């Protein structure tokens, strides 16, 4: 369970980190992460939120 | 902010179960129970001629 940064060799001399694309179904803790987010202001009014 | 509980107080509104003071000689208000208890027993005027 390590996070490895992929390195690729550029044309002249260098070796830069590059990122691969991921789908939203790929990340394994994304849904818990967005669930754990809490609104800053009033979360709910009289047990109701959103368009109040 | 946060979870807010709102009732008729913070909006300064009358409660659903609220009653006003009974009317006085110079005040306007509810009609008292014993006023009606006096009214109903008061027989209606008799219409003769
Ligand atoms: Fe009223």
């Amino acid at each position: 369970t390590e996070i490895k940064r992929m390195l690729q060799t550029k044309e002249d001399n260098s070796k830069e980190q590059f990122y691969p694309e991921t789908h939203v179904a790929g990340i394994v803790g994304l849904t818990e992460y967005v669930s754990g987010q809490l609104p800053t202001g009033v979360v709910s009014v009289n047990g109701k939120a959103g368009r109040v | 902010a946060g979870r807010v509980l709102l009732d008729a107080e913070d909006v300064h509104a009358a409660k659903k179960s609220h009653t006003h003071e009974v009317a006085t000689y110079t005040t306007d208000g509810f009609m008292s129970s014993f006023d009606k208890q006096k009214i109903d027993q008061l027989v209606s005027p008799e219409a003769g001629v």
